[PDB]
């Protein structure tokens, strides 16, 4: 069986529907574009402050740990409020545990239209292949 | 590309 990540939306997030993402292979977190649209079983979001290739999430069988990696995002990735890498820089793999608060992007105000676009803020639940919560 | 940037 595959490891499983569940992304649930937090109150200060741009709204999204709960995601059930199986981690048979590493999963790209990123912004919706006609080639990839949001689905209940992916980590693609219709959120303008997310990068196209924002981050990667995967399960490592050797360590038994789950990892998140920022892949040169413009606006940042955060675990429990701690940023993974500077803008346009790649982070190392950073361990995530069930219950962690993961943020993709930051709020951005579009100055000419004076509309604030929220970021994605998620509680993540993580399950080992054997079903045990991480 | 195309990201709304702070």
């Amino acid at each position: 069986p595959s490891a499983l990540a569940i992304f649930t939306c937090r109150p200060n997030s741009h709204p999204f529907q709960e995601r059930h993402v199986y981690l048979d292979e590493p999963i790209k977190i990123g912004r919706s574009v006609a080639r990839c649209r949001p689905a209940q079983n992916n980590a693609t979001f219709d959120c303008k402050v997310l990068s196209r290739n924002h981050a990667l999430v995967w399960f490592d069988h050797k360590t038994g740990k789950f990892y998140l990696q920022d892949t040169k995002s413009s606006n940042g990735t955060f675990i429990n409020s701690q940023r993974l890498s500077r803008g346009s820089e790649e982070s190392p793999p950073c361990e995530i545990l069930s219950g962690d608060i993961i943020q993709f992007g930051v709020d951005v105000t579009e100055n000419t239209r004076k509309v604030t676009h929220g970021c994605i803020v998620s509680t993540i639940k993580l399950f080992l292949p054997d079903g045990m919560e991480a | 590309d195309g990201t709304m940037k702070r």
